[PDB]
């Protein structure tokens, strides 16, 4: 795994072209997230 | 360590998840290759995920950046899609859950947007697509995000395409 940006614990991607995306962000450490949903779906075809 | 609780549909707490999950749909500019073509999901079951070492270590950490940021954590609930949903329910995240040619370099991945994150289940670009019939569009088969919550402490703003 990298390391986070020196000074820093986590990298927000900020959308900067599509006006409709939002935020992604990257953690360099395992134990700075907890799994607390499982979510089971299917995609729905559109009508 | 791990079990799972199933929440109802009728509870508050699935209701809440159910519509972060809806609400954050989006068009994407692969015109759905990754993920497939969908204005929305049929969900079919909300598990809660309880693990209590996965959890103090969590915390421990939480409490570690938060120390190292003016007592703020930055905590948010964020989406996470991938084909290592067992392992991660089952032993935590750890360094085989990166993305390792990711565009902010090898680290573990989040979105709010859920239907990002939908263009991971079944692995970078989709993948193949569904185990069964090979389809990254699939609309039979059931597939799996994570709802998790996520220390980002002081984060690095990075503008991009
Ligand atoms: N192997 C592997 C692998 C690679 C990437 C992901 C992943 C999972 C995500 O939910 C995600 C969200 C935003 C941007 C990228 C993302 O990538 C999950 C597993
Ligand atoms: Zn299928």
């Amino acid at each position: 795994m990298a390391h986070s940006p020196p000074g820093h614990h986590s990298v927000t991607g900020r959308p900067s072209v599509n006006g409709l995306a939002l935020a992604e962000y990257v953690i360099y450490r395992g134990e700075q997230a907890y799994p607390e949903y499982l979510i089971t779906y299917q995609i729905m075809r559109p009508e | 360590g791990t079990i799972l609780i199933d929440l109802s549909p009728d509870d508050k707490e699935f209701q809440s998840v159910e519509e972060e999950m809806q609400s954050t749909v989006r068009e994407h500019r692969d015109g759905g290759h990754a993920g497939g073509i969908f204005n929305r999901y049929n969900i079919l079951k909300i598990q809660k995920v309880c693990n209590k070492k996965l959890w103090e270590r969590y915390t421990h950490r939480r409490k570690e950046v938060s120390e190292e940021n003016h007592n703020h954590a930055n905590e948010r609930m964020l989406f996470h899609g991938s084909p290592f949903v067992n392992a991660i329910i089952h032993k935590g995240f750890d360094e085989r859950h990166a993305y390792i040619g990711g565009m902010f370099g090898a680290g573990i991945y989040f979105a709010e947007n859920s239907s990002k994150s939908n263009q991971y289940v079944y692995g970078i670009g989709g993948g193949t697509g569904c185990p069964v019939h090979k389809d990254r569009s699939c609309y039979i088969c059931h597939r799996q995000l994570l709802f998790c919550r996520v220390t980002l402490g002081k984060s690095f703003l990075q503008f991009s395409a």
